[PDB]
């Protein structure tokens, strides 16, 4: 194991997010610094073995990845108990708890202004990157969401929480009939219908992201319950329009929320879109402007 | 968390 950190090394100082995600610190992880403020993910002692099975699949997953714009897997405490997991720690957490702070009247308000337009086309930029990225690693995410998008120090976004994610190297879905606890109000209409997931059905969600970044991170289908939703989106239902939502935001949600998977964009089409509208270091770090992307 | 993010339904 390459990815094999010494317990000893690892320090929890306080809990980041209910398995429990803890803010730690890491003593010698990182080449050039001797500690390392990290996060760390754990199980819980009252997990199911499927739980147990998916969080081993989760870190075993993450291993693959190496990009800006998706949250980096530093090391595994596997040796003894319990297993920790230890990653790139994200500043400013969830996008969704992030945007919500960012509501005038939010008690945890940073004291910030909400997003500019420029700063909402960079976030979906980074987003669309780090997802154009996991695709081209042939693997499907099935739970993009704000909630599973995080916050850099410098308010970089980047794709986290793979608990759902699948390779799909042989044949470009993953397929999953039946009964699960599933993120409904996220979900396209083909995977609602025929349980099948593609990166055309992360587009669907992305649509949803770019939906609740200009909401706020307000619930998608309010009034509606889950079951209401599954039928609503099966029969062609989408998402109305945010108030004072910029138009170019709205005309790239729409696009996403095509019926027919076939005519939503890609990832890469969505960052070649906004290339031109960027921070000027977004080519020295993107996967999109990578070598890697051919 | 965002518990109320998931809920139990039939897909497929
Ligand atoms: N690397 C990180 N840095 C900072 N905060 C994090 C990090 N990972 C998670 N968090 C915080 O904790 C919350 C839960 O993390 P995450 O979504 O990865 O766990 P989860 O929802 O339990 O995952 P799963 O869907 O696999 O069960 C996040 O929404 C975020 O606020
Ligand atoms: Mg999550």
């Amino acid at each position: 194991d390459e990815w094999e950190v010494s317990r000893e090394k690892i320090t929890l100082l306080r809990e980041l997010g209910q398995g429990m995600v803890y803010e730690g610190n890491a003593r010698d992880i990182i080449k050039g610094e001797a500690e390392t403020r990290v996060a760390v993910k754990t199980v819980n002692e009252s997990a199911s073995l499927r739980e147990r099975i998916e969080f081993l699949n989760e870190a075993s997953v993450m291993k693959g990845f190496t990009c800006h714009h998706v949250v980096r897997l530093l090391g595994v405490v596997s040796k003894g108990q319990p297993t920790l997991v230890v990653m790139e720690l994200m500043a400013h957490g969830d996008l969704k708890s992030y945007l919500r702070s960012l509501r005038p009247e939010a008690e945890n308000n940073p004291g910030r202004p909400p997003p500019t337009l420029q700063e909402m086309i960079q976030m979906a930029a980074e987003i669309a990157d780090g997802m154009a990225y996991l695709n081209a690693k042939k693997f499907v995410h099935r739970d993009l969401a704000a909630r599973n998008c995080m916050v850099a120090h410098d308010f970089t976004v980047k794709i986290g929480d793979f608990g759902m994610t699948r390779d799909i190297y042989e044949t470009d879905y993953y397929r999953k009939g039946g009964k699960g606890l599933l993120p409904v109000r996220w979900m396209a209409p083909e995977s609602l219908k025929d349980g099948v997931f593609t990166t055309s059905s992360d587009m669907w969600s992305f649509g949803v992201v770019l939906w609740e970044i200009t909401s706020l991170a307000e619930q998608p289908y309010q009034g509606l319950s889950n079951e209401q939703v599954l039928k609503f989106v099966m029969d062609g239902g989408y998402l109305d329009q945010p108030d004072n939502c910029p138009e170019r935001v709205t005309d790239l949600m729409r696009m996403c929320w095509q019926f027919n998977p076939n005519m939503r964009p890609t990832f890469l089409e969505i960052v070649n879109l906004l290339k031109d509208d960027l921070h000027p270091s977004f080519p020295e770090v993107s996967f999109f402007h990578s070598e890697e992307n051919k | 968390p965002y518990p109320e993010d998931y809920g139990d339904i039939e897909i497929g």
